[PDB]
RNA sequence: ACACCCAG
């Protein structure tokens, strides 16, 4: 109906419950962290120019959507595995997670032959990984 | 931007395409029924008497570049190159978007003679809500 | 008090003196377009600035829900009870600590400063 | 009257594919434009650049008479839409697409200062007077 | 007496500058480096 | 301290010494914007009564008010109380913007 | 008689046309129905004091829309066309300026929020991978 | 070198 003056003092605080338990209180570092690989990394690949080339044969390298896995650690062994947060503490590592792009190639030359080749998640480094955001491990 | 020295801004409203006092004032004095406006835009409309077609306009501004031309057509390709491009370019960077930057360029001039004459309050440089905040978000897309 | 603008090359009209009548001709000084005025005032400047606020203040300021309403004083053409009162408190007024009131009836942008 | 509850009602048609493209002139209000004047009216597209990206040129019974320059405006009809409806003799009216927006400004003719000769009068920056005694001497 | 007080200025009878723009000059002297 | 900090910037909490009022920290609720696309907002407005920037004349500008999204001038409406009234029942009501 | 000649006979005649904007589901439905030689149906009522314009929609199209005048004197609009033979010629002076607006106030939104998923088909995000790429 | 920070 309509919240009473003396029930005002419990109404309000439960309100402010609801947003510290729904929002927290450092979402303004994981919200724009999220934006940023979810939205502005896929942003700026596409605007990025495509790549001509010359010297005759023509050569276009069309980029495309971007892949982001989860933070792994590359040992000595050369075996993937996925990085603690806590071993990146301990171990001095970085916690990164590999970044791959999807490249299409085509070549443009005379006499009716433009083939259109793609390789899949091409491996184009690492980005650091803000943790307990939606693209860390936690 | 990319400009050693000032120039007037009549000379810019001219370089934009606008060329006749008439559009020029259009762009700038909304209502022409005060005078006290159009007052103050007379000594700028005194000072630009020299330059009269859009091409000397454009010469102006290019021979006070940072860069300076040899040929006439190299300045003036220069002079269009800033005014288009590094000239307010959240407006619009095209070969067309020339309409939209004068009347933008006509708010400038019309905020700016609304301040000398007091009609509306200077906007202060501490008030919060002109500014904003970098988080990790714009911050890393532009080293990306 | 006002200067038209040319009917040949939309410039500015500027004034000259003719010796042939001895009349106000406002020239236009880029062309060369003559034209013979009535108004025969070239400058005029308000050096108290006793500029009429009732003009410059929009009409529409009276939804404004951050403004002030009193029921004291009704409007005058409308005969609304309540109105909303501001100061100008701009430059050029002198003081400018004087109020000024606009009625909040729709259709009625009647502003007194009484 | 017969016109004071006047009952109009006509058909609108949408024809698929037209031999000739629509396009528009604007034109200042206080331009003060006149057609019956207009006795002889030519258009072409300019010779600063040296097709279809460069403006426009009108030229109104030839040097004699106003000249003109047509300017794309800078926006797209992307989601917008206008239609021009045409009267007919058969009364059904045709709704004719747009292709792009073309904006008129008036050029002045008389005597224009050289950018040679503006050098030399800018030397005099706030020391000029009498700038009707400029085009005296030009 | 009068409610309107007008005082009336002109300028010398043998008189490259016009004087459309020397009347507005000296009046802007008579108002900013003129002592009463 | 400047007046508009209320609410979001803390007033009590601020560094000593050469630092002081230059390293300021956010409130309880303070939530900094993530960022948007404009384009659902203009999509919005030009399907509106709104008049395009370029379309209009240089001479219904004085009674009519500019429209600035992301501080670029877009138009002029006519019935700004109407504008309003839908600008904010769509925001409350979460539909586009 | 030259190829670079603008006609103006239309002009001379004093041909009155109406400039109008209408919506994008509006010319989609047009352009959809491909010009089978009837697409809508206009309404034109006048009062004693006040004039009315109203759009109605064909029942085949499917499976009202106001056209409320606004103000002609702030600018001079004159319609032109080019042929393919370049004859360039005007067919008149707009007279007249409309612009539709969707009947339904509420319940409109529905349509807007799938227009805004369309137009948010196409455009990519970067995706998660649950396992490195080797 | 820079950041953070103690005292007045
Ligand atoms: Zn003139
Ligand atoms: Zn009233």
């Amino acid at each position: 109906d309509e919240i009473t003056p003396d029930l005002w003092q419990e109404a309000c605080w439960i309100v402010i419950s609801s947003y510290f338990d729904e929002k927290g209180l450092v979402r303004q570092q994981l919200d724009s962290f999220d934006e940023f690989i979810q939205m502005s990394v896929q942003r700026i690949v596409e605007d990025a120019p495509p790549i001509d080339l010359q010297a005759p044969p023509r050569y276009l390298l069309k980029f495309e959507q971007i892949y982001l896995s989860k933070p792994t650690h590359w040992e000595r062994d050369g075996a993937p595995s996925p990085m603690m947060p806590n071993e990146a503490r301990l171990r001095n590592l970085t916690y990164s997670a590999p970044l791959y792009v999807d490249i299409t190639k085509t070549v443009i030359k005379e006499g009716e032959e433009q083939l259109q080749t793609q390789h899949q998640k091409t491996f184009i480094g690492k980005i650091p990984i803000m943790l307990r955001s939606t693209y860390c491990l936690l | 931007p990319y400009i050693k020295q000032e120039v007037p801004i009549i000379i810019v409203f001219r370089a934009l395409g606008f060329v006749s006092d008439r559009d020029i004032l259009e762009h700038i004095i909304y209502d022409f029924e005060d005078p006290e406006m159009m007052e103050m835009v007379k000594p700028s409309l005194d000072e630009a008497f020299v330059i009269q077609e859009q091409n000397v306009a454009l010469n102006f501004i290019g021979s006070r570049g940072a860069k300076p031309g040899v040929t006439k057509e190299k300045r003036i390709k220069y002079a269009k190159e800033v005014l288009q491009k590094e000239m307010l370019p959240h407006v619009g960077v095209s070969d067309f978007c020339e309409t939209k930057k004068a009347y933008f360029l006509g708010y400038m001039v019309h905020r700016l003679l609304l301040a000398a004459l007091g009609r509306r309050e200077l906007d202060d440089r501490d008030h919060y809500g002109n500014k904003r905040l970098d988080l990790a978000g714009p911050l890393l897309a532009f080293l990306f | 008090v006002g200067i038209r603008f040319c009917q040949e090359c939309n410039n500015m009209l500027y004034p000259k003196e003719d010796k042939e009548n001895r009349i106000l001709l406002y020239a236009c000084r880029n062309c060369d377009y003559q034209q013979e005025a009535d108004n025969s005032c070239i400058y005029v400047n308000k050096i108290t600035h006793e500029v009429d606020e009732l003009t410059q203040i929009i009409a529409d300021v009276s939804q404004d829900p951050t403004l002030p309403r009193t029921e004291d004083h009704p409007c005058q053409k409308c005969g609304h009870k309540e109105a909303v009162f501001f100061q100008s408190h701009s430059a050029r007024a002198e003081d400018a600590m004087r109020l000024y009131y606009v009625c909040t009836a729709p259709h009625c942008g009647h502003r007194w400063t009484e | 009257g017969p016109s004071s509850q006047n009952v109009t009602e006509y058909v609108v048609r949408v024809p698929k594919n037209t031999t000739k493209k629509y396009n528009i002139m604007a034109f200042n209000a206080a331009d003060k434009v006149n057609f019956a004047t207009w006795n002889q009216a030519r258009l072409e597209r300019d010779l600063s650049n040296k097709p279809e990206d460069q403006p426009w040129l009108l030229r109104v019974n030839g040097k004699s008479g106003r000249k003109f320059k047509g300017i794309k405006k800078g926006g797209v009809t992307e989601n917008t839409s206008y239609y021009i409806f045409t009267q007919c003799p058969d009364g059904a009216f045709e709704a004719f697409p747009v292709h792009n927006w073309y904006n008129f400004t008036p050029l002045a003719r008389h005597r224009t200062l050289t950018a040679e000769e503006a050098e030399e009068e800018w030397e005099r920056r706030n020391k000029v007077l009498n700038h009707f005694s400029i085009m005296q001497q030009r | 007496n009068a409610e309107k007080l007008v005082l009336r200025i002109r300028i010398m009878n043998s008189d490259k500058m016009d004087d459309d723009v020397f009347l507005r000059c000296i009046e802007s002297n008579m108002l900013t480096d003129m002592t009463l | 301290l400047h007046n508009t900090l209320w609410g979001m910037v803390c007033p009590a909490e601020t560094p000593e010494g050469h630092a002081v009022g230059l390293v300021k920290n956010l409130a309880l609720m303070a939530y900094i914007s993530v960022g948007s696309q404009p384009s659902p907002i203009l999509e919005f407005l030009e399907e509106w009564s709104m008049e395009n920037l370029e379309e209009i004349s240089p001479a219904a500008i004085a009674d009519a008010t500019k429209i600035f999204v992301n501080g670029c001038w877009v138009g002029i409406h006519k019935d700004p109380e109407q504008l309003m009234n839908t600008l904010r029942k769509l925001r409350r009501q979460m539909d586009i913007i | 008689a030259e190829r670079g000649e603008l006609d103006l006979t239309g002009a001379k005649q004093n041909t009155g046309v109406w400039l109008v904007k209408v919506p994008k589901y509006l010319s989609q439905q047009w352009a959809k129905a491909s010009g089978r030689g009837e697409v809508g149906k206009l309404r034109i009522a006048k009062t004693q004091g006040r004039t009315e314009v109203s759009f109605t929609l064909n029942e085949d199209l499917a499976n009202e829309h106001p056209f409320v005048l606004q103000s002609v004197g702030g600018q001079t609009l004159t319609v032109f066309t080019e042929s393919s033979s370049d004859k360039l010629s005007l067919e008149g002076i707009v007279v007249q300026r409309a612009e539709c607006r969707p009947a339904a106030s509420e319940n409109y939104m529905r349509l807007k929020r799938l227009q805004i998923e369309e137009s948010s088909k196409p455009v990519r995000l970067s995706q998660q991978l649950d396992k490195v790429v080797t």
